[PDB]
């Protein structure tokens, strides 16, 4: 086969990604016009730390 | 919100960006996004220019980059969208990159904070950035995209493919920034977990494109990057992902096998992959053959599927006996397309009957011969023999069939020197003849040889007509060809004995008769009811007649797929022909039978008011074979007279008009005989001119069945029918007729018949012009087109425009053939018609071509190639194809050897840097070898060619098919090596000193440039940074060393907990933007995993950055 | 992929050990100057790896006198 020039390669990439992507995104992203877990961890550590420090270690 | 669109643009946009900056107080997000939409509309309707806008670009950028820090996803998406509409030149992008806004975009990409609309605008913006200027792409967004595509499948991210597509689009215009941050590795490791064929091939094509040109070939390692795709096969215990679910371990293995197969059979379709996998060193093709010779019944059974679909061969069924898998690869096996509803006879004739072209190049054969030679050079036959002997039966049968197919392909597409010592099979014959080895190996080798001979017999048998209409068609054609150019008596005794043992007269119970004896009593030479006047014979005939009549409802009711259904139809055909054999005594029966058939046909067609719909019985019972009886009755001259005595032809003429039943037209168009002129051609012409569009299409497609079957006098009426079909209102019918004409024009007797009736082939597409160009190939027609000023009008047209469009045409054909591109089993890639090839044929247009001085410029272009841009490579390809079409005959080698250009092409086919033209040169050198003088010229330069044509299957070793191959296939696989482009204090104090005890600037790589805020102080007159509340210089370098240690991914939990405790204890250390700038510059230059990167970016989320917003609002007004 | 290693083929791991078929070396560990030496004739083409922390292979040669010498 002859897929060597960047134009045919670009067209192939765009069409193959657009048509054969089950999930929505590809057609939305490849429009040809232009051609929290840390908060949960912080909450857990905050609540734990208040209970945690109640004693003195020598 | 509140748009006016009628005011001073400066004051309006100033109010807009002031409300945008919002001073971080008293402004809601909804009104801010409304103002952002207003600014987008203002930028749309009013052109962007620093004069008509009233403000410089820097102010717009500094007021727009603050919407990316907004907490609302809608405002962030609106800011990204409004920033995309601003980037329209290289200067705007350069200024957007001077301020470190790429940090904010890379941040907006990798949050996955329940926002699949805000992350789409970011990718659209980076695509616009790549489009505007790809030589300035920042490394931050590059690293972000690489991290998303590298570890996005495990985190269930839904933007994986959308990021890999952008990475591949970026690697075409800026490969250094993608190879530096390790993007090519992401691409290559993303093809082994991609089951989708089109995406897998679009991913492998960019890697195979970087290896094509040298300037990009410097960005790929030697034997470790491309050869990764065949690691699942070469590595018996292959682990792709380091951390995967232990529940799925076999499904993962099958997915890896499927993806690796789809990538391996996709690198062998490109020249940059063929050359790079078959290099003369320790290549990746020898590692694929070597692991085939290891008794591992899991890898060995999976490599055979790749070998089968590499050579485009059909797979046999999974069995243990050779005689059952040999039957499944029969070229004539039934297919679903051959059913009456789908493709009744026209699709069946295409498969079994051969093409009319016996000298066309058929580039597919060239490609397959090159691949087969490259595989034989590295020892594939020895590996196949070792698989045949020392393996299981399930794999032995499949390897024996593959070896048989390869051995048959060898003596068909390979030059004699390449295939005159392959049929010896020394390693198998020495094993089958050695009585020292164990007897099991000897016996299985002998069995393999026997199976190979059986396969060869099957191959030299040929495909046979599966159906009963095509069988009669071919038999009638053969009989006509035989009779155009030039047994026992059984008087009274044996006849009566055979009539007695048949059991027809003993009892009238059907399905219990001896049908073999009936067939032989009907087919015996001199038994014709005209010389043997016996009452028992008349009883026999009357009983068979009453059985075969449809009104009796005896034969017309048996369903298809019956135990003995073909035999009953054959016996009926020879019976209605035996009745015709008695022209004076067989009227009372034949007339009755045909009249009953006409009654049934008029009742089932809809010529009655009872039901007018009987398709439920014709389609599922043997009553549809009553068209075969009329078919075998219309061949004989005395048959058509009897057929016209009854209203048969009028019945078909009336049936041609209806619109509800399309199967009846298929049945009547594939049953009648059109050998002689009469009422049989009128029905065909009526169906071809005035009928249903689908029926008309099938009728015009049923002309290959009359062409490939070599029906006599086809050039008289078939050519005229195709010419009148070219004027059809429907477009698909016209294109099909054009294709049939292009195939029929391969015979000179047919091209002379087409020229004698000058058609109008100019008002059609490119196919019509390519068909009309064939007229020049012969003087009678070339001299005709030359008078009306058509050759000189086409010469300059092909010189300026269509020489570079022919290469696009042939590349499109090759791609549609074997790359699964589909521009908006093995096919036949026949070479398109080239004007230069037609002008050289008759020595009169040859001089007309030589006086134009066209060979000199083409020779000069081939001798002085640019090989730097992609337009000059296109021009070199066009020149090579033109020179190869010129040297397709003996009058072209004369004016082609005066310049001595063939050595230049032969040297370009083995020393060029670009590999696509190195394959184009192979195709052109093959095309050169269509004549004896061409092969003689090529032999002096050590290039063999096939000296036989496509006329005979087994030609005796002493116009041709164009195929040329080097004597040593490793000559064109030499690539010049290009070196890789890479070869061209507190951290120790923290080890022994803790944090609480040390409590009783810190930015290493921080300058005025590369800081989000500090860049503005000189350009936009920002007020200098305030002094923070040595108590804070320590925590700064502490969080810096923590985020540095978080990069090794060795112990991420400890550093994450440390960062969390630092955020909990001092929530103000994550407020200085001069630290966020540093950590973002660190993210833009290191390899962080996706979860760690998301955590780091989320640490700085609930921050205010009040001073920058205040200074932006101050410098604004 | 270390727990999956439970057998080794000589065609895959070391293609030079299974193509000896004769040697002048004596079988390791068995040589005394007062006895006829036993030469290494062949090597079995398959090794079994013992599932442990160090994974010791189970080599088995074939001496010139027709007796199998199993090693570790
Ligand atoms: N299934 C059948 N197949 C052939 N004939 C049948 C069948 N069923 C009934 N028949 C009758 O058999 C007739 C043909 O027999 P003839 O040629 O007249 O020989 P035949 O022996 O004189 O018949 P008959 O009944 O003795 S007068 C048919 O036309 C029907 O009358
Ligand atoms: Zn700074």
């Amino acid at each position: 086969a002859f897929l060597d020039n960047p134009t045919i390669i670009l067209a192939h990439i765009r069409q193959s990604h657009v048509t054969s992507d089950d999930t929505g995104m590809c057609e939305m992203v490849l429009i040809d016009h232009d051609v929290s877990n840390t908060a949960q961890r912080l909450e857990r550590l905050r609540k734990e730390r208040q209970n945690q420090i109640k004693c003195k270690n020598i | 919100n509140v748009p006016l669109d009628l005011t001073r643009e400066p004051s309006d946009n100033l109010r807009e960006i002031l409300q945008n900056v919002a001073r971080l107080q008293g402004v809601s997000n909804m009104r801010k996004l409304g103002h952002l939409n207003n600014f987008t509309k203002l930028l749309c309707d009013i052109g962007h220019s620093e004069e008509k806008l009233g403000f410089h670009y820097e102010d717009i950028i500094i007021c727009l980059r603050l919407a990316l820090l907004n907490e609302a996803k809608e405002v962030r998406a609106a800011g990204l969208r409004a920033l995309r509409y601003l980037i329209q030149d290289s200067s705007i992008l350069q200024k957007v990159l001077k301020l470190k806004v790429d940090y904010l975009i890379a941040r907006c990409i990798d949050i996955q904070q329940s926002n699949e609309v805000e992350r789409t605008q970011a990718l659209r913006l980076v695509r616009k950035m790549i489009t505007v200027n790809a030589s300035l792409f920042p490394s931050s967004v590059t690293n972000s995209l690489i991290a998303v595509g590298n570890d996005g499948l495990q985190e269930r991210d839904r933007m994986v493919r959308a990021c890999i597509a952008i990475i591949c689009e970026l690697a075409l215009q800026n490969p250094e920034v993608v190879a530096l941050r390790g993007g090519l590795n992401t691409i290559l490791k993303n093809v082994i977990d991609c089951q989708l064929s089109r995406i897998n091939e679009a991913l492998i094509t960019t890697i195979l494109h970087l290896l094509n040109h040298p300037k990009t070939r410097q960005y790929v390692r030697a034997d470790v990057e491309l050869e990764r795709i065949l690691a699942p096969y070469t590595d018996f215990h292959y682990r792709h992902s380091p951390d995967t679910a232990e529940g799925q371990l076999k499904e993962d293995r099958e997915a890896r096998f499927l993806a690796s197969k789809m990538g391996i059979i996709a690198t062998f379709r490109s020249w940059a992959g063929i050359i790079n996998l078959c290099k003369p060193g320790n290549s990746g093709i020898q590692s694929l053959i070597g692991v085939l010779c290891i008794p591992n019944m899991e890898i060995r059974r999976g490599l055979l599927e790749v070998l089968y679909d590499i050579f485009r061969l059909p797979l046999p069924v999974v069995t243990e006996e050779f005689i059952e898998a040999l039957l499944s690869v029969d070229p004539g096996r039934f297919q679903d397309s051959w059913r009456l509803s789908d493709g009744f006879v026209a699709a069946e004739a295409k498969t079994i009957l051969p093409h009319r072209a016996r000298s066309r190049p058929d580039l597919m054969d060239n490609y397959l011969a090159l691949i087969l030679s490259a595989f034989i050079r590295n020892g594939l036959l020895e590996g196949l023999v070792e698989v045949i002997t020392n393996s299981d039966d399930h794999i032995s049968v499949r390897a024996t069939i593959l070896l048989g197919e390869l051995l048959h392909m060898a003596n068909t597409i390979l030059p004699h020197s390449h295939s005159h010592h392959l049929h010896c099979l020394p390693t198998l014959m020495n094993m089958a003849a050695s009585f020292d080895i164990p007897k099991e190996k000897r016996l299985r080798a002998s069995a393999a040889l026997n199976c190979l001979k059986r396969f060869h017999e099957m191959k030299k048998r040929g495909p046979k007509p599966y159906s009963l209409h095509l069988d009669h068609i071919i038999q009638k054609a053969i009989a006509t060809h035989q009779k155009r150019d030039q047994i026992l008596k059984d008087t009274e005794e044996a006849l009566l004995i055979n009539l007695r043992d048949s059991q027809v007269l003993q009892h009238k119970e059907n399905l219990e008769w001896n049908w073999n004896l009936i067939g032989t009593i009907l087919k015996w030479p001199n038994v014709n009811l005209r010389n043997y006047k016996d009452e028992q014979l008349h009883r026999f005939v009357r009983r068979l007649l009453y059985f075969y009549k449809p009104s009796s409802k005896l034969y017309a009711n048996l369903d298809l797929d019956f135990a003995k259904a073909k035999q009953l139809t054959v016996v009926g055909c020879q019976f209605t022909e035996f009745l015709l054999e008695s022209e004076e005594d067989g009227q009372g029966y034949l007339e009755d039978l045909v009249k009953d058939i006409v009654q049934w046909l008029n009742a089932s067609s809809g010529m009655k008011p009872e039901r007018s719909l009987q398709n439920n019985g014709l389609l599922t019972t043997l009553s549809q074979h009553y068209f075969l009886f009329i078919g075998t009755l219309s061949c004989h001259p005395h048959g058509v007279k009897m057929l016209e005595k009854c209203s048969v032809f009028q019945c078909l003429l009336n049936l041609c008009s209806l619109k509800n039943q399309d199967h009846l037209l298929k049945l009547t168009v594939s049953s009648l005989d059109y050998s002689r002129d009469g009422l049989a051609r009128v029905i065909l012409s009526k169906i071809l001119t005035a009928a249903t569009d689908a029926c008309r299409l099938y009728a015009t497609k049923h002309l290959r069945v009359l062409l490939r079957a070599n029906v006599e006098f086809f050039n008289n009426w078939g050519i005229e029918l195709l010419v009148t079909q070219l004027h059809d209102k429907n477009k698909t019918i016209s294109s099909e007729a054009l294709d049939i004409l292009d195939e029929a024009c391969e015979d000179k007797a047919n091209l002379h018949a087409l020229i004698q009736m000058k058609p109008a082939l100019s008002h059609l597409g490119d196919k019509g012009l390519l068909l009309l160009l064939r007229f020049l190939s012969i003087p009678k027609g070339f001299s005709y087109l030359n008078e009306r000023g058509y050759v000189a009008k086409q010469l300059e047209k092909w010189h300026r425009e269509y020489n570079s469009k022919y290469v696009d045409l042939i590349e499109e054909q090759l791609n549609e053939a074997l790359t699964t591109y589909r521009k908006p089993q093995r096919p036949h890639v026949y070479l398109p018609i080239h004007l230069y090839g037609q002008l050289v044929h008759h020595k009169t247009g040859c001089h007309l071509l030589e006086v134009q001085n066209i060979i000199t410029e083409l020779c000069r272009n081939v001798r002085t190639p640019d090989l730097d841009k992609w337009e000059e490579i296109k021009k070199l390809k066009a020149s090579l194809w033109a020179l190869g079409n010129i040297g397709s005959s003996n009058w072209g080698l004369n004016l082609l050897q005066e310049e001595n250009v063939i050595p230049d092409i032969l040297k370009l086919a083995k020393q060029c840097e670009v590999l696509s033209i190195r394959g184009t040169c192979v195709y052109v050198l093959g095309l050169i070898a269509k004549t004896k003088q061409g092969c003689d010229i090529l032999k002096c330069h050590n290039w063999d060619a096939v000296r036989h044509s496509r006329k005979h299957l087994w030609p005796v070793v002493p116009d041709y098919i164009g195929l040329a191959l080097p004597v040593d296939i490793n000559d064109i696989f030499q690539v010049k090596d290009i070196p890789y482009f890479q070869t061209k204090s507190f951290h120790l104090l923290r080890q022994q000193m803790s944090l609480t005890e040390i409590m009783n600037t810190g930015l290493q790589e921080h300058t005025d440039d590369n800081c989000l805020y500090c860049v503005c102080i000189e350009i936009l007159g920002f007020q200098p940074s305030n002094q923070l509340s040595m108590c804070r210089i320590l925590l700064r370098k502490e969080v810096l060393r923590l985020v540095i240690n978080l990069s090794s991914s060795v112990s991420t939990k400890c550093h994450e907990t440390g960062l969390l405790t630092i955020k909990e204890k001092y929530p103000q250390t994550f407020d200085d933007i001069c630290l966020y700038s540093e950590v973002s510059h660190l993210l833009s230059h290191c390899t962080f995993r996706l979860p760690c990167r998301r955590f780091i970016q989320e640490l700085f989320q609930d921050v205010q950055f009040l001073q920058m917003h205040e200074e932006a609002e101050a410098v604004l007004a | 992929q270390l727990p999956q290693l439970t057998s080794l083929e000589l065609q895959y791991v070391s293609p030079k050990l299974l193509m000896c078929r004769d040697l002048e070396l004596a079988v390791p560990g068995t040589y005394d100057p007062n006895q006829p030496i036993i030469r290494i004739q062949s090597i079995a083409p398959s090794l079994q790896v013992i599932t442990s922390k160090q994974r010791p292979r189970k080599l088995t040669l074939m001496g010139s006198n027709g007796h199998e010498f199993v090693f570790l």
